[PDB]
Order: C-alpha cells, then structure tokens, then sequence
C-alpha cells in the first residue's frame, strides 16, 4: 500500500557531540565572599528538581578515556585558579639576600624551621629596615656556590616570579555540579560493575551531574566516590605497562594526618599598603608532621585490590613496591590540609605481596595499631605547570588535622624480568586528567535530534 | 503504555520505545529546548548557540510548509528506493533512535525535494485565488 | 473609546480599561520587544534574555495551536470551578490587569490541558486525512 | 596620607568630573512607571501613574 | 672601536649595570646596539654617556 513521507518533530534521536558545561554548586556557596569558594564565582545555584530518569530499552556506548568532558574540567579549573591569582600580593620585593642561622636539633628525625634575615623596602619605600622569618627548608637554596654557608636565596627568583595566596580565599573543594545547555543531555550509566569502556546496558539521563570534589592529590583519592559492589580496575592497555592503572574501592580506608607544630604568624611590610604574612614563632617543642593509617584496613585492602589484579595478569602472583623514585614532588603523596600542602614518604604502605591466599581480618587483635606515613611542609608551591605557575601558600596558625577517605588508587607496573611468578606493582601519580577521570566515568554528553522524516499512509490537503 | 493519562515520561522517556509511542507526546521533547544562566564569556555563547540551533530547525522545518512543531503530512511521494521495507518492518517494533541509522544518509536528498514542493504548491494558490 | 481610527494609544494605553477595549488592537503590545546595543558583557546580556523571553511566549503558544499571535478558541472545554463567575463579572468593567490577579493560580493547570489537548486533535488528522 | 593604608594614582587630565545627564532606559519586555503625582510622599499607591 | 671608512657602520659597544634576578646584587654587562637606537645622555662634553 502507498506510503508517503511525514516528517516529525520532537523525536527521541540523538547524537554524541562536543560542547562546554555550566557548572553548578549546592545553594550554600553565596554566603560567602567574591571567589571564595570558586564555587560562589563560577558557578549557579543548582535545582535538583527534575531528579533522574531511567530509559527502558536503550544502550550505548561509553569511553571513559576519550571523554572530552575531563578535558574541558582541565582547562577550567586552570583558568579558574589563574583567575584568582590575579589581586593578591605577587611579592618580588623578597629576591634578596637572606642570610640565616644553624640553630641546632643533633637528632635528625625533626627539621627544625631555618630562621633567615632579610632587609625590607618598607612601606615609604627608601627606609629600610632587617626583618626576619621561619623558612621551611625546601623552600630555600644556597646563594652561591662560594665557601658562604650563610647566604641564601629563594627557590623562586631563577625561574619565576611568583604570588602570595590572598587569605581571603579557601582551598577547600566545594562539590561542583556539570550541568548541560539546551539541546544537549548527559547520559549517565547505571550498570554497577561498568569497567569503562563498551556498552551500557542501562543508561540513564541526568538534568545535571552529582557534585564532584576537585581535590587534588598525587598517589591516592582522597574523599570522592565509592564503588556500588566491588573493587574494580581500569586501564587502557595492562600488556604495556606505561598506561596508568585506576583502581576504584569499595570500602574506604580511613586516614588522618596531623602537623603538631603550633606555628605562630608573623606580617612584613612589602611596598606600600600591602602585607606579606610569614611564621615568626613555634610555641612549645618542635614535633614531626605525620599521616596515619590503621594496618587492620590497609592489609586486608590491599590483598582484595589483588584478587582483582589477579585477573588480567592470572600468571603471576602481586608484590607491592615503593615508587620509581625522583623528585619529592614526583615521588611523595601530596595533598592540601586547611591551607597547608603536605608530602608524604610513602614506602611502609605500599609493602607486601598476594598469591591468591586470603588473610583474616577476625579477630582484629589491636585495632589500635597503625602504619604512619613521614611528611614533609612546603610554602612556595608548582601546582600546575603554566597556570602562573609559582604560589606561596602563606602559614596558618594553630594546629591542624587531616581526616579523610581513601576511595581508590593510580599504579603503574614496573617492566617484568625473569619470567617471575610475582611481578610488582608501584604508585604513580601525575597529570591530574587521571584524578577527575576517576570519577567523570558515568557521564556522556548528546545532542538531541528532534527532527526526522518517516514513511506513512497520509499525504497533504490541498 | 501510551495510555498514561497525564504525561511524566520525561524528558526522552520514550528512547527505545516503539516509533508509536515515540509519535504521541512529542512536546516533552519540543519544549525543553531552553537552559542556562551567565558567567563570563563562554555561557553566553552556549545560550545564543541554542537560538540558533533553534531557528535553524524552525526554519528548515517551515520553508517544508510545516508551522505545527508535531506531524505533518506532506505532498512529496514515497520514494521506495530508499528502504523498501515494509510498514511493520518500520513501525511496530523499531525506534526513532534506531530509525535514524538507515534514512539519516537520504536527509539531504528528502530536505531538497520538500523545499521546492513546497513551491510547486504555493505558487498554485497564488494563481487559483485570483481566478476565484 | 475603542473607536480609535488610526491607532495612536501607545504602548500600555488600555492599562486599567476594559477586558474588550484592550482586546482590540493588541499588536501595539506584542510588536514592543525589540531594542538595545551594547555596552560590555551585561547590555549583549539584557538583548539576549529579550530573545529568551519572545521564544518562550511563541513557542508555548505554538504547542497550543496558535499560530496567530491576537486570539484564539481552543478545544479544551472550560471547567466553571475557577470562578463560576458571571460573563459582565469579568468581561464588561474588569481590566487584563486585574483579570490577572483571579486565575493565575490556574494558569498552570489550562496550560497542561492545552498541551494534551493539541495532541488529541493532530492525531486524528494524521488518521482521517490518511482515510481520505 | 598614603603609604600606610594604600597605594594611591594620580587622576587624568583627559578625563573630567563634571556630570553629563544620565538616563536610564529599560531593555525589551519590560517598562518604567513613573508616578505622575505631583505630591507623592515615597511609600504608598499612586493614584495617577505614567510610563 | 675602529672604522674609519664611513661605508660601513659598525655597532656601538655599550655596557650597563644590571638589576640581576636577586635585585640588589648588581652586575655590570655590555650589548651591542644599532646607532639609531641610541643618544647621548646629555649636553655636557662627556662623550661616553648614553641612554637609549
Ligand atoms: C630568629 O632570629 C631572630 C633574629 O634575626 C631572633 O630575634 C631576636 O631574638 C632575641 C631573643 O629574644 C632578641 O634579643 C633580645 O631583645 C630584647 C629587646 O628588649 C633585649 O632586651 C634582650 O637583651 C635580647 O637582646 C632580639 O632582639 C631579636 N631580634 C630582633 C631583630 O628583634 C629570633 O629569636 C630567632 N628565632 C628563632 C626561633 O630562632
Ligand atoms: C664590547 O665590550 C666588552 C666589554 O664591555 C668586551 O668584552 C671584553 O672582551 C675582552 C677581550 O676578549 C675580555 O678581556 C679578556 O678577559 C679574559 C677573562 O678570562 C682575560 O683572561 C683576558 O686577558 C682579557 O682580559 C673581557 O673580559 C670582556 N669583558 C667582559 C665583561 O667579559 C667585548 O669584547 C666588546 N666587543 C666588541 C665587539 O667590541
Ligand atoms: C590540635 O591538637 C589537639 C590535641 O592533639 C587536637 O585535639 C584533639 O582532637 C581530636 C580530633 O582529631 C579529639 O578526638 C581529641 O579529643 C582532641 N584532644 C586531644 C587531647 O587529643 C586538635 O583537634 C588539634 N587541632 C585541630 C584544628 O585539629
């Protein structure tokens, strides 16, 4: 029987495209000041309303690794740090000469903080004043190669210039929301064991991604998502190594890192009307910065990562191993803590082997017990390469702790030798791309198509 | 099934549901075409892309003759070429966003055809309501 | 008196008159939403939003069936529960401006109605011009 | 008085002080209401009102 | 330095003390720079003076 073209408008059709995102926060992010949280600035007030809808009888295809979506998240937290950077102090008045004295610890399992001098351009300029503040080690280098073991300078000043953080604003990740534009949708895949790339066989559709905590940290994920049933792997390519490994847990591994040392401020004149804050004291006795894991959890975490581990490389058995070595920056676990960046020695945690043979966890003889990480305190900071690179994050006051959640870890194998039946594993942290990857994996943005043409049994009135 | 009374399908609830169920309540999907607020430079763009993208759909969709934003029925004949398959073959069991893998190659071939039969149509009208 | 000759009431001129005086010559409120150049982020801003808006108004009234942009009789048939109200009681001495103030409680209720009222009537057309 | 709170810049001598009029226009589907009274007080309903 | 010929121009030889990337340590350096591209300093009969 005849048929005709009709055309129709508002189809269900779409297709995978390139777009940006708003970004969205939870209503409580404008009580605050301008830019602080970032989340006040670039961002709208969130609606939840309409909440998720589930499609009865589609299915898709998801690629973690090739979501642009990541790849737009780069660009706008580098934007977005940069952005604030912009009227806070950008020092310079401080390339000058320090000169600084021994002290005196004999022990060698604690610092000290180097006290170094200086002379200051005060406020009217062509007066100057000595002034003098605590340095963390790291942060300053020997002037000269000459016999002077008491002249020294700045880790900046050779390669940059280099910022004060205003106190005005935070650190701390308030949860962002990706919300999409008109004509798009994000298509979120419900399927619980999803491995990361190939076909959701439940899809479902979001008006906006839940919130993600932008926290940054090198070798493990700190608070974030949690796996719905098991521990699962991804990577792109395990035969060659070179391809980061993410793992994703279950169950959280609680950590808590503390800096005992009760560090007093201290403010400096730089130029006229503005102020560079520095640590002037330490109340009481000198005392080492640590993390703190309990061993109960972190034996028992690891050997269940390696039952999962176990089943791409069936052959050998898994031993754990410290990092490939390097750079503190390259090598350390690092994170932000209240203001503070911290660089954890992360060798007692990444120590052990598996071979397809379960330990017990009951009865926990002490659960008490705990494995603690050594970690180190900087002040002049790298935390992207060409965002304006260089920051210095100025002291807090006080006491500070560190509690938070382990949800999952970036490794990467060592090259294989011998054949060996026990082949290793080591840490890796790098681009930041791998860190929100972790956690974007459910998401896919669309474009919907609502016009289309079809045969059918009706033709025009004329 | 079809027969929901007030609708709260959602956005694209019927995605792969049958091309029938698809074709009743096709506002959902028409009327949503609309989001967003401000900051910087970027999301104003991203709001003057979605008028745009927009008009261009209403404008592609009434040069054809087609001012209803749901059906139309059209004077262009059924090119058989195109499939030959038949209406439940179609119809019945298939979706839209299955439908639109086979005849999205032909698009541009049916877009061309409507445009200038809507001209051998209005030309027409032009002619018989001045002998009227 | 709505007698006008060649229209001259301006902008808002049948603010605060009746129900019928503004419901002739409605262009001179509806052909108002154009203006505007730009200074900075937030004028470009202001323009758009106008868009924004004239979209929302004309793409509401399509799904209604309206494509006319004065009046129109729709199918929905009317629920007497809103007012029960006489026709002088709201049509001979009222003004739009305080009609507003009665049924925009129900407006959200007509609107749905309207939108699967016009569902009802183009599907059968799609059927009955394919009986013809 | 400066160097102890701020830094301080010299104004322009392109650029003047004195005030041009300004007016302010509304953007498209909106409008301004003047109250056309004459004796209107700042609080209450204006019994003759102009756009 | 030595010409003499008037055909040719040479580049003047000039050296300055620098702000070195530690401010307040100066070092004196020297750069070569097109005669258009400077003037001398001042009307006094000091005729190694020059700023650009
Ligand atoms: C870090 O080095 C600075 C010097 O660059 C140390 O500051 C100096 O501390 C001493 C001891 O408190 C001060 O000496 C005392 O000054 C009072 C003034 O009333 C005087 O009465 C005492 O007889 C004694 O001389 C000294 O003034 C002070 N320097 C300055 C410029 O104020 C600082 O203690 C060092 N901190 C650490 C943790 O090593
Ligand atoms: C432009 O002027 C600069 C000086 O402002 C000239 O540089 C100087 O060149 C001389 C000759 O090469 C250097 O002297 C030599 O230094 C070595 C150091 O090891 C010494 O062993 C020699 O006995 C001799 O004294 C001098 O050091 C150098 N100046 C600096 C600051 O390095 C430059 O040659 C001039 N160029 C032209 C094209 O006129
Ligand atoms: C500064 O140090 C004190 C003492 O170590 C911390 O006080 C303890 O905090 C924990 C929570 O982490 C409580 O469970 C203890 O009861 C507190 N008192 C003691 C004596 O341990 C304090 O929290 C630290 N400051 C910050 C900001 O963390």
């Amino acid at each position: 029987e005849n048929l005709w073209v009709t055309v129709y408008y508002g189809v269900p059709v779409w297709k995978e495209a390139k777009t940006t995102l708003f970004c969205a926060s939870d209503a409580r992010a404008y009580e605050k000041e301008v830019h602080n949280v970032w989340a006040t600035h670039a961002c709208v007030p969130t609606d939840p309303s309409p909440q998720e809808l589930v499609l009865g009888n589609v299915t898709e295809n998801f690629n973690m690794w090739k979501n642009d979506m990541v790849d737009q998240m780069h660009e706008d937290i580098i934007s977005l740090w940069d952005q604030s950077l912009k009227p806070c102090v950008k020092l310079t008045p401080l390339c000058v000469t320090l000169i600084c004295s021994n002290a005196t610890v004999k022990n060698g399992t604690v610092e000290e903080m180097k006290n170094c001098s200086f002379n200051t351009t005060t406020e009217i300029r062509d007066k100057e004043k000595k002034e003098y503040a605590l340095f963390y080690k790291p942060d300053i280098v020997p002037l000269s190669e000459t016999n002077n073991t008491s002249e020294y300078r700045l880790i900046n000043c050779n390669t940059s210039a280099c910022t004060q953080a205003c106190p005005k604003v935070t650190f701390e990740p308030i949860p962002i929301h990706y919300c999409a534009p008109a004509g798009y949708a994000i298509l979120k895949c419900n399927d619980e064991t999803f491995n990361g790339t190939g076909p959701c066989s439940n899809v479902s559709t979001v008006q906006c991604t839940h919130g993600i905590r932008p926290v940054v940290s090198t070798q493990l994920l700190l608070n974030g998502s949690l796996a719905e049933k098991e521990i699962v792997i991804r990577s792109e390519n395990l035969t060659n190594n070179a391809k980061i490994i993410i793992v994703h847990l279950h169950t959280p591994v609680e950590i808590v890192c503390t800096r005992p040392n009760n560090n007093t401020r201290k403010s400096v004149r730089i130029g006229p009307g503005q102020t560079f804050y520095a640590t002037g004291d330490i109340i009481g006795d000198i005392k080492q910065a640590h993390c703190n894991i309990s061993e109960e959890k972190w034996n028992d975490t690891l050997q269940k990562v390696g039952i999962e581990l176990q089943k791409h490389f069936p052959n050998k058995t898994i031993k754990y191993n410290q990092s490939a070595g390097g750079d503190m920056e390259i090598t350390t676990h690092s994170f932000n803590c209240g203001g503070e960046f911290f660089y954890c020695n992360t060798s007692n945690l990444f120590n052990g082997t598996y071979n397809g043979t379960y330990i017990s966890t009951n009865s926990s003889a002490n659960s008490t017990s705990t494995i603690t990480l050594q970690c180190r305190i900087k002040q002049i900071i790298n935390m992207w390469q060409g965002v304006g690179r260089c920051m210095y994050a100025p002291p807090i006051a006080g006491n500070i702790t560190c509690r938070s959640n382990i949800t999952g870890l970036l490794l990467t194998r060592d090259g294989g030798t011998n054949s060996n039946e026990t082949e290793t594993f080591r840490p890796a942290g790098g681009d930041m791309r791998d860190n929100w990857r972790s956690e974007l994996y459910k998401y896919k943005v669309v474009k919907i198509e609502p016009l289309g043409v079809a045969p059918t049994r009706c033709k025009r009135r004329v | 099934a079809v027969g929901i009374g007030a609708v709260f399908l959602g956005f694209l609830g019927a995605a792969g549901s049958t091309m029938g169920a698809a074709s009743m309540t096709l506002t959902v999907q028409a009327r949503n075409l609309l989001s967003g607020t401000v900051w910087g430079i970027k999301q104003l763009q991203a709001r003057v892309l979605a008028v745009e993208r927009y008009l261009r759909d209403q404008q592609l969709l009434g040069i054809w003759g087609c001012s209803g934003k749901l059906i139309c029925c059209t004077n262009v004949p059924w090119n058989s070429s195109w499939s030959n398959r038949n209406l439940s073959e179609i119809w019945d069991n298939m979706t839209w966003l299955q439908w639109d893998k086979e005849i999205s190659n032909y698009t541009q071939i049916i877009y061309g055809l409507l445009e200038e039969s809507q001209n051998q149509q209005e030309k027409n009208e032009q002619d018989l309501l001045a002998l009227d």
